């Protein structure tokens, strides 16, 4: 929900930590039930189990993403201190990453997430941090 | 907020479900959209007459008239389903495969 | 001997039709013709012209 | 038991000569390639060549070049009979300016 | 745009149209329409396996006349649009003044340059 | 200069309605006639450019390349016999109008006002070019080579078109007068960092970049001759024309991310050269070459300098002559021995005793032999790069080595000492292929006498 | 079939399209909507065969229980402020309802799983006609209804519906399925625009219309609906080849042909806005959307396969079939680059 | 698109539908005849944002 | 001479020409400026012709004396 | 010449080719008019 994604923008950055990293496992858990939502209406795991047993995977693994990105973000940005750079949100992506990698026990998808990941999130908290806003303006 | 407007709300989210989801029939997925135009027709027709507004009593007559004419169409079609088949099952309909 | 064969003469027929239509262009855009600064002389002397 | 295929063993070596060896480069129409000598050897060398070596060799003054050479001249030697150092700096006024001030 | 003339529904062109200038005799849109309605005759004839440049003649000047047609109404019309548009916007430009104003227009003699030498 | 446009759209329908064996002269002679058309323009003088209503101006920085396209032409196209004479008449005359149409093009990209109208004919330039090689490419990749070509040049062209419409709804009209004269600094925040990266970086797939060559040479072993020159001189050096144009906004920011470019180009070039030294497959040798030479015509592209950027252009002009005559004599080799590898044609010298001169002559040019253009292009970008960091020499000069090294084992390992004895079917040269050498390098020489007029618009 | 009664069934959508074209009142447009279905079900079924009854079955489905959600989508609305008109809604669940019961109809990316299995089984005469006039007829009612729409419905079914028909695109080895992953991309692009200037959306609208038409054409032209039939048709007709060709890359969007125009507009008009970040994410994907079309035109004209005889026996017997208006659609859709100010024809 | 051949041919098929206020069969009122005149009164010239603002 | 005599434009008219061209692009560029200025406070204001939905056509409302005074 | 149990066409109508040329000149005629129209318009209201 928007409102608690602005909970996770409503933490200064700044450490208020254990809140920030609270904040990222809701949102993963969230996107981690949307998906495997979706994963279990589209496939008919056959039986009720084994949908249990996705989704708990799922969401497992997505809110351990948003968790070990929450944990890297909290750290760099206490150690570190700089708000301006998303060098750290950069270093953030490329962590949750590899932790994906690690989660699918495979290395070259790994890599590849972890720079994927990595330039997505320092695109967000830099376009975050300059400015550019969401959907829309809708004005003209 | 005139409380029967809840209750038939609830009756169509509920006739909306039971048309998504169904095991086997296609006869009790026209059946369900029958049930939802009456959920629609009844709902508008308290709207009506709460309102007083009787020059436009059109809505309950030409709504479920040309909602009826579609659940015939569709019954027409479940005969020529089950004639080109043995039964109308969801199974059996998985050929034309994406 | 050119009803004959037309083919070697229809491109310079062309580039005359672009320098004439280039030369349309310039007195469409004779606009500022002396009321520059740096290029203003008397109209002088023949005949209500300094450029075509 | 198997071909996949069925066409024919093509192409050959259509030498262009061993039959005109007198003829130039392309095809083995042997009119049209004298003709073809005839316009790419005098409308490449002949017409277009020296005529544009010609045309290099002198057109206007580009990019302003003996203009300024004789400009200059002049100026240097205006700067000597006036005594005034030749190519003051500042070439916008010193004057004609405002400094935004603390 | 939203209308504006959202009054006549489709009144094509009011009498608003018949004051500003048509289209005129070879202006290099509708002879560049005609070119396509040339193109388009020549592969009208490409596609029947009829000889292309050959025997159909009435439908090559058919095309020609046709879109020659339909591409000058549509540049009436649309000369119309634009004259309406730039009128609307004069409209609200001499309407209020003070949204607009007049920027002070500070010549070079005081207006500082950051400069950041590139070497 | 529509009187450059309209006969080249009175040039086309003459070749539908060519007869039999009568196509090849009429397109011969009337490109001739637009070379000596196309000579007139020459007339850049002083301050100004010289403009022409809205689309059209001229510059030094437009003028040379522009001569250079309309006298390739010609050379194009008669090497685009011989290897499709056997084909239809109406794939012929399709084929023909199709370069007609890509040097159309060319000259609406040259001769272009607006950036927008620039991004127009530049993808305008791009479609021609995809449906040539992968035609006519005459070997099984050329499926891969169109493909990689097209979906480069697209996926790093396309958000230069946003950044355009941007820069359109925030400084009025796109000229580039006005933008010489309305244009003002934008500081280092990030949006400007990433405006910057989107031109700049639309424009290094064009050039090719080194993160980004592998575009190149896929689509240079599978074209043919005409397409091949085509890519290679008129597309590499249409990009750095496009940067040339677009770098005069957006000053303040390319010091400080304009190092990773500099680095990756100069790297880049010195691994470049390395890798034209030992491969296989002649050909692919000038397409590295090239790489290499855009590599360096980059770094002077981005250091900033008018020394840079007259030996920049000098650069290009050399380079787009000389690669273009590498090509068609590397067709001629492939006429005679049908391989495409380097280590079986060999000889050459008993066999062929002139066109071993143009050979002799060509990779002399490509070695920066000290009349020749491509050593003032040279020339003039090392001495602005050692006035940009006075240590980056040792990379030049590395480069310089390596350059002269793979250019004349080139020449050496084919074209010097032993004919295999199995060979057996050459020919001696036909004189169109030579007609080919004059054409290409007796304008490089009788513009190497007095060459003041392709140094740029900072003359 | 009578031809008459074909003529009269023709008609029939001609008349529910009017009828949603033309009214002020909601019960209109819903009674619109569904004449228009009730026609359209037996253009399909042309043939006999029960692939044609399934996918009947399935858009009837479909389409009918999007209907159904416009209808509590009006009732509800007039639960609230009671007037019929088509303006300005007065309840966000009411344009949630609406904006979903249309995304169900023309084709949104959680909403699209019927347009292949529509599309795949019927002839090509009623996938033309289905295509044309269920993809025109709900863009004049949300044309209509734009000042009350929340942006975040129409912007993301929008950007889903734009990727989803750019990855579904790339693995069919069919032309309906490939058709019509293009519609549903197409349809994504017609939808992005409608809240800032839908003069685009509608000229958008037109363009993908003729494009769609020419398409369609040239497969009336040639019964073929595999890439070795296309194959086939290079090596018996060679003009189709080279507007295959032709018409592929305009509906791969380059810009010296006509298929630039529409989108480019559309950048324009957005970045207007500040909106940067999605024009070129959607743009990127509208470069994801054109490499099946450069395979379609690999297998037709670059490339030549191997073709099968009897086209000999076929050679004496030129391409003696229909053709609805085949030249001037093309030439409309293809050279139609520098009119680019035939924008404001349109209001 | 929005058309209004229902405005230009000059047939009021459509309109007679369409709020209150509007004729009602025999000469009768509504339930809240006089509200809907007032905000009709108030929203005629108006450009569908300031009748909210 | 000659060359410069019966080939090339002058100097006065080449300059004249970009005076005039650049006094045409100052117009339009001034003009589209003011074209986006006039569409985002139109859409801010809501005062002006442009931006204004279709309301209530009122030429339907009558007043006409009811079956009931409390109406 | 050459053709067997019928040329299909190739000879044309005499309706045809006459009402399209008909119509053609028609419109042109009618272009004309309304060009005439429309500057004798302009030059009556300014
Ligand atoms: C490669 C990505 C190119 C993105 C398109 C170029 C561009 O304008 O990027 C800026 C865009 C967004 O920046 P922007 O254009 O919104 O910046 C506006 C800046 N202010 C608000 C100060 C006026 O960045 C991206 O798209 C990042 C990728
Ligand atoms: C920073 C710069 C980024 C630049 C990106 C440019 C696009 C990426 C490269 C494009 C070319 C890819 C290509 O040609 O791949 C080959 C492959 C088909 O080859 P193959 O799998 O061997 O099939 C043989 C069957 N005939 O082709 C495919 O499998 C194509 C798969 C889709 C590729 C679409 C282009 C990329 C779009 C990205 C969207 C996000």
């Amino acid at each position: 929900a928007k409102t608690l994604l602005h909970q996770y923008w409503d933490i200064p950055e700044g450490t208020e930590c254990h809140r920030k990293t609270y904040a990222a496992t809701s949102i993963g858990g969230a996107s981690g039930l949307v998906v495997s939502a979706y994963s279990v209406a589209l496939k008919t795991p056959t039986s009720f189990l084994e949908g249990v047993a996705r989704t708990g995977r799922y969401t497992f693994t997505a809110a351990a993403i948003g968790a070990i990105f929450g944990l890297t973000s909290c750290i760099s940005a206490q150690v570190r201190e700089k708000p301006d750079d998303p060098l750290n949100y950069l270093i953030g992506g490329c962590a949750g990453g590899l932790t994906l990698g690690a989660r699918t026990r495979s290395y070259g998808i790994g890599a590849a997430a972890c720079a994927y990941m990595g330039l997505t999130a320092a695109l967000v908290k830099m376009g975050q941090l300059e400015g550019w806003k969401v959907f829309a303006e809708p004005k003209v | 907020m005139s409380l029967v407007y809840m209750n038939i709300m609830m009756a169509f989210t509920v006739s909306l479900t039971g048309l998504l989801m169904y095991r086997s029939h296609l006869m009790s997925s026209l059946l369900c959209l029958e049930g939802m135009m009456l959920s629609l027709f009844i709902l508008a027709t308290l709207m009506i007459l709460n309102s007083h507004f009787t020059l436009a009593s059109m809505m309950p007559i030409i709504l479920l008239v040309f909602a009826a004419c579609e659940a015939a169409l569709g019954l027409s079609l479940l005969v020529m389903v089950s004639n080109t088949y043995g039964t109308d099952y969801v199974q059996n309909l998985n050929l034309l495969q994406c | 001997v050119v009803r004959d064969h037309w083919i070697h003469v229809l491109v310079p027929v062309g580039f005359v039709f672009g320098y004439y239509l280039d030369r349309k262009n310039d007195e469409k855009l004779a606009a500022f013709r002396n009321k520059s600064l740096l290029y203003k002389r008397e109209l002088k002397p023949n005949e209500e012209v300094t450029w075509k | 038991p198997t071909l996949r295929w069925q066409e024919d063993p093509e192409p050959e070596d259509e030498n262009l000569y061993e039959k005109n060896p007198d003829s130039h480069g392309y095809d083995k129409d042997p009119a049209v390639d004298v003709w073809n000598m005839r316009v790419v050897f005098f409308f490449g060398f002949s017409i277009v060549l020296v005529l544009g070596s010609t045309f290099v060799a002198y057109l206007p003054d580009y990019r302003m070049q003996e203009w300024a050479r004789r400009e200059a001249e002049r100026l240097v030697k205006y700067r000597e009979a006036h005594g005034l150092p030749l190519m003051e700096s500042n070439c916008f006024d010193p004057s004609k300016i405002q400094l935004p001030e603390d | 745009m939203t209308g504006r003339q959202a009054r006549a529904p489709l009144q094509f062109l009011p009498d608003e149209a018949r004051s500003l200038p048509p289209p005129k005799l070879t202006d290099p849109r509708l002879a560049y329409i005609g070119f396509l309605g040339y193109c388009s005759g020549l592969i009208d004839n490409a596609i029947r396996r009829r000889p292309v440049l050959s025997a159909g003649l009435h439908r090559q000047f058919l095309y020609i006349t046709s879109f020659v047609f339909v591409g000058y109404y549509l540049l009436k019309r649309q000369d119309y649009m634009y004259a309406v548009r730039d009128h609307d916007m004069f409209s609200y430009i001499k309407s209020h003044p003070e949204d607009f104003p007049e920027k002070d227009k500070k010549t070079y003699r005081e207006v500082f340059e950051e400069f950041h030498p590139v070497r | 200069m529509l009187k450059y446009i309209i006969p080249t759209m009175m040039l086309m329908p003459l070749t539908w309605l060519s007869k039999n064996s009568m196509i090849w002269i009429n397109t011969t002679l009337h490109s001739l006639l637009i070379s000596l058309t196309s000579l007139l323009l020459l007339n850049q003088f002083g301050d100004n450019s010289l403009n022409f209503s809205l689309t059209f101006f001229s510059d030094s920085l437009s003028t040379p390349l522009l001569i250079l396209t309309m006298w390739l032409l010609p050379l194009m196209l008669m090497a685009s016999q011989h290897h499709l004479s056997k084909e239809n008449l109406a794939r012929k005359k399709l084929f023909i109008s199709m370069l007609i149409l890509l040097q159309l093009f060319l000259i609406m990209t040259f001769t272009a006002t607006e950036l927008i109208f620039f991004y127009i004919m530049f993808e305008a330039t791009l479609v021609p070019t995809l449906i040539i090689i992968t035609r006519w490419g005459n070997q099984t990749e050329r499926l891969n080579a169109g493909l990689y070509f097209l979906f480069y040049t697209l996926a790093g062209s396309l958000p230069l078109l946003v950044a355009l419409i941007y820069i359109q709804n925030t400084m009025g009209s796109l000229n580039f007068l006005i933008l010489q004269y309305w244009v003002q600094p934008m500081p280092n925040s990030w949006s400007n960092t990433f405006m910057w990266l989107a031109c700049m970086m639309a424009f290094m797939v064009k050039m090719p970049l080194y993160g980004l060559h592998l575009w190149l040479p896929k689509a240079h072993v599978e074209a043919p001759i005409a397409g091949s020159m085509v890519l290679a001189a008129i597309l590499l050096k249409l990009g750095g024309y496009g940067m040339m144009r677009i770098t005069l906004l957006l000053n303040p920011i390319t010091d400080f991310m304009a190092y990773p470019f500099i680095m990756l180009s100069l790297w880049g070039m010195i691994m470049t050269s390395s890798i034209c030294l030992r491969q296989t497959d002649l050909k692919s040798l000038i397409a590295y070459s090239s790489v290499s030479h855009m590599a360096l015509v980059i770094v002077a592209i981005l250091i900033q300098t008018p020394w840079s950027y007259m030996g920049a252009t000098a650069l290009m002009i050399a380079h787009g002559l000389t690669s273009s005559m590498l090509f068609c004599l590397a067709n001629s080799n492939y006429e005679r021995v049908h391989s495409r590898t380097m280590i079986l044609a060999r000889g050459l010298q008993t066999l062929l005793p002139l066109m071993a001169a143009w050979w002799l002559l060509a990779s002399l040019t490509n070695l920066a032999l000290p009349p020749s253009i491509n050593l003032i292009g040279e020339l003039f970008v090392v001495m602005s790069t050692f006035s940009w960091s006075n240590i980056t020499i040792i990379l030049m000069g590395l480069n310089m080595v390596i350059t002269a090294l793979y250019s004349l084992y080139m020449l050496i390992t084919t074209q010097r000492g032993k004919h295999t004895h199995h060979i057996n079917n050459i020919l001696p040269s036909f004189t169109r292929e030579n007609a080919l050498m004059s054409l290409h390098m007796l304008p490089l020489l009788l513009l190497s006498l007095n060459p003041k007029i392709i140094l740029g618009p900072l003359y | 079939m009578n031809p008459i009664i074909l003529i009269i069934i023709l008609m029939t959508v001609m008349l529910g399209t009017i009828i949603v074209m033309i009214s002020t009142h909601w019960l209109l447009i819903w009674i619109g909507f569904e004449m228009n279905m009730l026609a359209i079900i037996p253009i399909m079924m042309k043939k006999h065969n029960p692939r044609a009854t399934e996918a009947s079955t399935k858009y009837f489905l479909t389409q009918s229980t999007a209907s159904m959600l416009l209808m509590m989508a009006i009732i509800i609305n007039l639960m609230f402020s009671g007037q019929w008109t088509v303006m300005k809604l007065f309840n966000p669940m009411a344009s949630m309802l609406m904006t979903m019961a249309l995304a169900m109809k023309l084709g949104m990316a959680p909403f699209h799983f019927w347009v292949p299995e529509v599309t795949q089984g019927i002839p090509l005469s009623s996938g033309l006609i289905l295509l044309t006039w269920q993809k025109l007829a709900p863009m004049s009612v949300l044309y209509q209804i734009l000042p009350s729409i929340n942006l975040d419905l129409i912007l993301t079914l929008s950007i889903l519906s734009i990727t989803i028909g750019g990855w579904g695109g790339l693995n069919q080895t069919q032309l309906r399925k490939i058709m019509a992953y293009s519609s549903i991309a197409h349809m994504g692009w017609m939808t992005a625009v409608l809240l800032y200037n839908p003069t685009m959306t509608l000229l958008n609208l037109i363009i993908y219309i003729i494009m769609t038409s020419t398409m369609f054409t040239l497969f009336m032209a040639n019964s073929t609906t595999t890439t070795l039939s296309l194959s086939h048709t290079w090596n018996k007709a060679p003009i189709m080849t080279i507007l295959v060709l032709i018409t592929l890359l305009s509906m791969g969007g380059l810009p010296p042909l006509s298929g630039f125009m529409p989108k480019w507009m559309i950048i324009q008009e957005m970045t207007k806005n500040d909106s940067i970040i999605l024009p070129t994410l959607m743009a990127i994907t509208a470069l994801l959307n054109l490499y099946f079309y450069m395979r379609l035109t690999y297998s037709t004209a670059l490339t030549m396969f191997p073709s099968t005889n009897n086209m000999k026996m076929k050679w004496q017997f030129p391409t003696t079939k229909r053709m609805t208006l085949l030249p001037t659609m093309t030439v409309l859709s293809t050279m139609l680059l520098p009119l680019t100010p035939i924008l404001s024809i349109l209001e | 698109p929005f058309f209004d051949v229902q405005k230009k041919l000059g047939v009021d098929l459509d309109h007679w539908m369409t709020i209150q206020s509007a004729e009602q069969p025999h000469r009768i009122p509504a339930r809240c005849h006089a509200f809907e005149k007032e905000w009709i009164e108030c929203a005629h010239g108006i450009g569908s944002i300031r009748a909210e603002k | 001479r000659w060359i410069a005599r019966t080939f090339f434009d002058a100097p006065e008219k080449n300059y004249e020409r970009t005076m005039a061209i650049l006094q045409i692009e100052s117009e339009k560029a001034e003009l589209r400026l003011k074209e986006l200025e006039v569409r985002r406070l139109m859409r801010a204001k809501g005062d002006g012709p442009w931006f204004q939905y279709p309301t209530i056509d009122k030429a339907l409302i009558d007043h006409s004396p009811k079956a009931t005074p409390d109406n | 010449k050459f053709y067997i149990q019928e040329p299909p066409h190739g000879s044309p109508n005499w309706l045809k080719v006459g009402l399209t040329l008909g119509t053609s000149a028609f419109l042109w005629i009618y272009l004309i008019k309304q060009h005439n129209e429309d500057v004798l318009e302009y030059k009556r209201r300014n």
